């Protein structure tokens, strides 16, 4: 059961060609959206979460 | 050195732009006419004969 | 809480092509466009005259 | 080898001579009309070649002003002539034609 | 210069009357404008590119 | 800051005529640029002077 | 080696079957130890009334707090102690509450759903306590600029349908509404016929009917009737809504005309073109380099921070565009450049980039389909939109008739000469006039 | 009815590379070659070299352009990513079948025909710090790159982004070393997904004989303590708090594995009370809001941090601290069910089996075992490894977590923040 | 703080105090960076009227004359309404902050609690710090002394 | 990016009377600025066809 990272925790960044840059190892954050007021950014001096490459007909 | 224009997309450009390019003159000529009463031309539309002869 | 956000109502203002919420402004399009564009047209014509 | 490329080197090294950039202490890339291809070759030329490049075109541009010359000694010998340019300029180049040539599929 | 020269020469035919050596000379210097600008020029100047090794 | 540079007419004439860069370079022939300019104004004036009479 | 084209026939044919009641229960079997069931349901928020919103929202909200045989926090503990994942998302048009589960646990899995879709214990205790936690989601997602926007796209957009209201409600609601409200929402709406039962993984069809039937059993059987109303048409707009904001420091702006709904063929042909101008973001390897016009342009002279097209479909219309962020001094450039891209794409398509777009599309047609869960997702949807489950091959087939004629025509059709719908928040001093960005919807030289 | 599944099948080369792959008939390709070339492997003298290096990905190598790399990718809709770690470095590349043969290409440029020009890497320093920017956006990646820092002195304390001072500073001859050094055979893996098996090893062997870098999975981490505490104003407190734990592969890292899942790692139901969850409910008892916290679990090649982390208001910070860390030092004293350990136990493999469903995350798992283990351990192997976890085995996990150094880093508003001396 | 963090020994003692202490005297001297832009007038006024009061405050007269200081005390500065003492008083605590860098040279300060101000202890130590040495006396030296 | 922007030309006319800002307030009592322009050119124009026979 290796994969240190999605061993879940450590981190593991992302670099792409086509899709955008990612961060995402393991710490709460989760069960925080929950117990609310957890703002965020809108696009501050940033980029976009989920990204691209999935669709449909 | 105008090869750099001489490829696939480039035909594909051009057939696109043609029935454009076309209706330009259509509206180029008849403008010219139009504008210039063009007794060589104008003569052959069935109306717009104003001028009897 | 941006969500109380309302557009206001406009039917005031609205050709009655565009009323109804109930149906497409699809069909009404071609002809509001015909409509506006025959009025600069027949302009231009006035202005080439 | 012989007779006909020493012939043809010295027609060169003729004209080379005759064109005169060197009693201004010019090198051939020195003189080379700046467009695209060239601006980006000289955009990646290294600090030292870049540095050495615009004293070489100040000098010049220093005595094509007051009209002089560069003393015998020190004009630009021939074949002692660095073409330093070149090789960004080809590759430069090499590079504008691979996307020309991806433009027309 | 030829170009010079051959406006100088055009200037000079330009203001003699259309007889004698003047018809033909001038005829030439025509030819030799339009052949020196539209055909000496260019090649000249890929000579000299040939030359350098450019 | 100064009055040359930012007021909108003298900015103008400033960077056309006073800092405007130009080579340390150039030659004689490049002075029938403002020749050509002075002729223009000098048939213009004349040119002015001999209409109210012609 | 097995080719592309074969590799679409291996994929197996998604098994579908009707339960005596109307609950189409479906399945997608594979060889996986894990797997996804889970309810799509027809219930949405252009199925709700101006005052009834926020319902199903709310209704969610309520779901996994307790049902009448498993009460207080037991449904949790249960799904919990499982090792299984229960989750619930809700769009304008879709429920969907789905378990994420090892697959020998099928069983139970499907119980607790029938449990949570059928008896949810809508306690007072709970829709109480509930309407705290709603509002206060409101607050943080105020904060998300983008989820703004495209409320408010669709807020303008749809002025006037019901399709114009956003899937929580305004606070109003979310204070206001009450269990009968709720109750009458579940019965109006959670009822078989509108209903599907989804899963893929480790399953032999047979199962999931033989739990379909087990604990769905009981819903339109002796129900339906009258009041039962059908979905009304929504019309689409073409305004504009500009809340302006020089305390936001990038201004978000999202772009859109009409398109046509979920079943529509030209959809295929939109997306081809979608994909032709793509999205971007800063992180992006290769600017330059970008084969996309806009995403390269955008990346050389930094013309936003992040860009991205799109193709909302809804029952019988939806938004077609794209989004983006920038800097308050960009925004005219950036419309200047998506705009003048979707022309061209009217006018002028070449060949050769309608086949990078449908080479888009496959690699994110199949790469999407990849996992349980999405699959699962895909069949209730699909069930639930398509009326039947579009098999990968088709698609392929589908996408292969698009060429550039195809693109540049049903591109012109929908994007040529229309009145968009425009929506911009941030510092939009300088996004566009309306009839400057309209006037950009068509050029004069064609 | 689906057809009966394929078997994965795994080569060592006597070079040392290791070679994997799989035949679901998928109709797209997935082809990753991992690499041991993590962040570990840099040191004071070049940090952040594979960072600007994970970034490089679309430089120009020798046989394929920058512009070609691109054009040529984008043209069968495939995608080219690098995903680094403290560890490995993974480049995966992704299209349909048809195709991978050109993504394999350019893949092998990539990775073994860098060119590092000058010029193009100069142009690319700036992503450094927007890359930076975007991720540590989100405080825990601070964090928990504090965390490390203060945790080693060594290897595994080197940060996944490169050092602000270091932007703009990182060589091409640094690239260029980083490669020769870390991307030869022997800490290279080549895994194939919708490839056969005869073509990755004619491809590797053909194309990935490389070698004349260094030879272990190591500098070997010295743990050390200690903790890092950035003053913020963020009005939520990040903390996590740490103790060193197993390496990775070996049995005691799987009663750690098994503890997280007592303990609690994230959510199972939208919005849910964690009734399962050893922590959270330890620490609500106590605490009246907003607040999460979860075990935390690293594990590396040669060593491993355990412990939790904690969001809380800046003042309830040290309630919810203390209240976290007594949980786990009440499994330490032994009060571990037995049912609970049995809970752990399922949503441990559950989540296991879970995240390999897809092939991304299929991939990245056969890519790492070989890079770990040299090995390929079917799921069913993993589940009875997990077994094996004796409650025993927990509690003195527990048991270790709770008497061994520690390591904190916080970041917020401190002044409620407890110390480590005073936990 | 730009201009004053151009010197490594500003960082290193800001950060061997921020070290050293986890209470009072290990805030810094200079603005933290993230409350730059953040601090308020308010914060400014509570500031004042908490710590700039008669009992915390002295005033002293090169040049003057007693009584006028005296009366201008009297007059201008008796204000009182703030805290009272001389501290939180700052609990030691040890630990070790490190700034990779790449400046060449190694800025380093190793320290531990020494002695009160005042105190006959913090005259031993300041004693100390002359046997094992502290600046130069003579323009470029072997530091034979030291 | 664009072109009405940045030629030289172009900027010019664009700053000028196509994307400069004006009030949206303002009422007919601002048109007799243009007719102004008008009727200059209209003077200039017909004034110049009547000096060709004046
Ligand atoms: C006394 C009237 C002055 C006539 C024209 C004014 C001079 C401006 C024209 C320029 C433009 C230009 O680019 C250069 C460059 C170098 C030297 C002169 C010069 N001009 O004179
Ligand atoms: C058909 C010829 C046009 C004549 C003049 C061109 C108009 C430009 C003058 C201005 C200037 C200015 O500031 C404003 C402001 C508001 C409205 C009009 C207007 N102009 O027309």
């Amino acid at each position: 059961m290796l994969s240190v990272a999605a061993r879940s925790g450590p981190f593991a960044p992302v670099l792409s060609a086509t899709s955008r840059g990612v961060a995402g190892a393991l710490r709460p954050l989760v069960q925080a959206a929950v117990p609310a007021t957890s703002e965020s950014p809108v696009l501050d001096l940033k980029r976009s979460v989920l990204c691209r490459e999935s669709l449909r007909g | 050195m105008l090869t750099r224009f001489l490829g696939p997309r480039y035909r594909q450009l051009a057939r696109n732009w043609v029935p454009t390019a076309q209706l330009w003159g259509a509206v180029g000529a008849v403008g010219l006419v139009w504008a210039t009463d063009w007794r060589l031309i104008l003569d052959w539309v069935p109306y717009i004969n104003g001028k009897f002869k | 809480s941006h969500t109380d956000i309302k557009v206001p109502d406009f039917s005031d203002y609205r050709r009655p092509e565009v009323l109804d919420s109930t149906k497409s402004s699809k069909e009404s399009s071609e002809a509001r466009k015909g409509f506006s564009y025959l009025v600069t047209a027949t302009t231009t014509v006035g202005v080439a005259y | 080898v012989s007779a006909s490329s020493r012939w043809l080197e010295g027609i060169r090294k003729w004209y080379y001579n005759a064109a005169g950039f060197n009693k201004l202490g010019l090198m051939r890339d020195d003189t080379i009309h700046e467009n695209d291809d060239v601006k980006e070759a000289i955009r990646r030329l290294p600090e030292n070649l870049y540095d050495d490049r615009v004293f070489r075109i100040k000098r010049a541009l220093d005595l094509s002003m007051r009209q002089q010359i560069l003393p015998k000694e020190q004009w630009t010998k021939y074949e002692e002539d660095k073409s330093y340019l070149e090789p960004y300029l080809k590759e430069v180049i090499r590079e504008r034609k691979e996307r020309e040539e991806w433009a027309k599929k | 210069w030829a170009l010079v020269a051959d406006l100088l020469t055009l200037t000079w035919i330009g203001g003699q009357p259309v007889e004698h050596p003047y018809i033909t000379i001038g005829q030439l210097a025509s030819v030799l404008y339009f052949l020196l600008i539209l055909v000496l020029m260019p090649t000249a100047g890929t000579i000299e590119n040939k030359l350098l090794k450019w | 800051t100064n009055i040359r540079k930012s007021h909108p007419l003298m900015k103008i004439v400033n960077n056309a005529f006073i800092d405007l860069p130009a080579p340390s370079n150039i030659s004689s022939w490049w002075n029938f640029g403002s020749l050509l300019g002075i002729c223009l104004i000098l048939q213009i004036l004349t040119g002015l002077f001999l209409a109210m009479h012609y | 080696t097995a080719t592309y084209a074969q590799a679409l026939q291996s994929v197996p044919e998604t098994q579908v079957s009707q339960l005596d009641n109307g609950l189409r229960v479906a399945s997608e079997q594979s060889s996986q130890p894990t797997c996804t069931v889970g309810v799509w349901i027809d219930a949405g928020s252009r199925y709700e009334s101006e005052k009834n919103n926020g319902a199903g929202y709310f209704v969610e909200h309520l779901a996994f707090k307790g049902t009448k045989n498993r009460p207080g926090n037991a449904l949790e503990k249960e799904v919990e102690s499982m090792g299984a994942h229960l989750n619930a998302y809700s769009t304008r048009e879709h429920t969907a509450y789905y378990i994420k589960a090892l697959s020998k646990d099928l069983p139970k899995a499907v119980e607790l759903l029938a449990d949570i879709v059928q008896n949810c214990s809508l306690e007072d205790s709970q829709i109480e306590k509930e309407r705290d936690v709603i509002l206060q989601e409101l607050q943080e997602n105020d904060t998300s600029m983008r989820d703004v926007v495209f409320n408010y796209l669709h807020a303008t957009a749809f002025q006037g349908t019901p399709l114009a209201q956003s899937v929580e409600g305004p606070s109003e609601n979310v204070r206001k509404l009450s269990r009968a409200d709720l109750t009458e929402y579940l019965s109006r709406h959670y009822k078989a016929p509108r209903m599907v039962l989804a899963a893929a993984g480790g399953l032999e069809h047979r199962q999931l009917l033989d739990l379909a039937q087990k604990h769905f059993s009981g819903l339109s059987g002796t129900y339906d009737e009258d009041a039962v109303p059908t979905l009304s048409p929504c019309r689409f707009t073409g305004s504009q809504i500009c809340h302006r904001e020089d305390g936001l420091p990038l201004a978000h702006v999202a772009i859109a005309v009409e398109g046509p709904g979920w079943a529509h063929p030209d959809n295929v042909a939109l997306q081809v073109a979608n994909a032709i101008i793509g999205h971007y973001d800063c992180t992006y390897g290769g600017g330059a380099h970008l084969s996309s016009p806009l995403a390269s342009i955008a990346a050389t002279n930094k013309l936003c921070q992040s860009f991205q097209t799109f193709n909302i479909c809804y029952a019988d219309t939806g938004l077609l565009g794209a989004h983006f962020v920038c800097d308050h001094m960009s925004i005219d450039d950036m419309m200047f450049v998506l705009q003048g891209q979707w022309m061209r794409l009217c006018t002028s398509a070449t060949e050769s980039e309608v086949l990078r777009g449908k080479n888009l599309l496959r690699n994110a047609l199949v790469s999407h389909l990849d996992g349980t869960t999405p699959v699962c997702e895909d069949i209730g949807r699909s069930l639930l939109t398509y009326g039947r489950r579009i098999p990968l091959a088709e698609w392929e087939s589908r996408i292969a008739e698009v060429d550039a004629r195809v693109v540049r025509e049903v591109c012109s059709k929908y994007f040529y000469d229309q009145c968009p719908a425009v929506a911009g928040f941030g510092p939009i001093e300088q996004l566009p006039d309306y009839n400057r960005i309209r006037s950009g919807m068509f050029w004069l030289r064609f | 009815v689906p057809p009966h599944p394929q078997d994965l099948e795994f080569t060592r080369l006597p070079n040392g590379l290791v070679i994997a792959s799989l035949e679901n008939y998928a109709p797209a390709s997935r082809i990753g070659l991992f690499i041991k070339a993590g962040s570990r492997y840099e040191n004071s003298n070049n940090l952040g070299t594979s960072h600007l290096l994970r970034l490089a990905s679309s430089l120009t190598t020798k046989g394929a352009s920058s512009f070609k790399i691109t054009r040529g990718i984008e043209a069968v809709g495939g995608k080219l990513s690098v995903t680094s770690t403290r560890e490995n470095m993974a480049y995966t590349v992704e299209c349909l079948r048809d195709d991978v043969d050109i993504l394999m290409e350019f893949l092998l440029n990539v990775t073994t025909a860098p060119e590092f020009r000058r010029w193009e890497v100069a142009a690319l320093q700036p992503q450094l710090r927007i890359d930076k920017a975007v991720a540590l956006q989100n405080p825990q990646a601070h964090v928990i790159e504090n965390l490390h820092a203060a945790a080693y002195r060594n290897a595994l304390a080197n940060s996944l982004y490169c050092p602000d001072y270091r932007i703009g500073k990182v060589t091409p001859v640094e690239l260029h070393d980083y490669v020769q050094n870390h991307f030869t055979s022997a800490r290279m893996a080549l895994i194939g997904l919708g490839v056969s098996h005869p073509v990755l090893k004619q491809v590797a062997e053909q194309f990935l004989n490389i070698r004349g870098g260094l030879g272990l999975s190591g500098a070997k981490a010295k743990y050390h303590g200690g903790e890092i505490r950035e003053q913020n104003g963020d009005s939520l407190v990040h903390a996590a708090l740490v103790a060193e734990s197993a390496a990775i592969g070996s049995a005691e890292a799987n009663a750690f594995s098994v503890l997280q899942h007592v303990l609690g790692a994230g959510p199972h139901v939208k919005r849910g009370s964690n009734a399962t969850s050893s922590l959270y409910q330890a620490v609500a008892k106590g605490v009246h809001q907003p607040f999460d916290v979860s075990a935390f679990n690293a594990s590396y090649s040669d060593s491993g941090l355990f412990g939790f982390y904690t969001i809380s208001q800046a003042a309830s910070a040290g309630d919810v601290i203390k209240a976290a860390y007594n949980q786990v030092k009440t499994i330490a004293q032994g009060n571990l069910s037995n049912p609970d350990v049995q809970a752990a136990k399922n949503k441990l493999k559950a989540g296991y089996l879970m995240s390999v469903e897809s092939s991304e995350g299929f991939l990245d798992e056969v890519g790492s075992q070989a890079l770990a283990a040299g090995s390929y351990t079917p799921p069913s192997t993993v589940l009875q490894q997990i077994d094996a976890v004796a409650d025993a085995d927990v509690i003195n996990a527990a048991k270790k977590f709770v008497s061994g150094r520690k390591s904190m880093a916080a970041s917020g508003n401190l002044g409620h923040t407890p110390f480590i001396d005073e936990l």
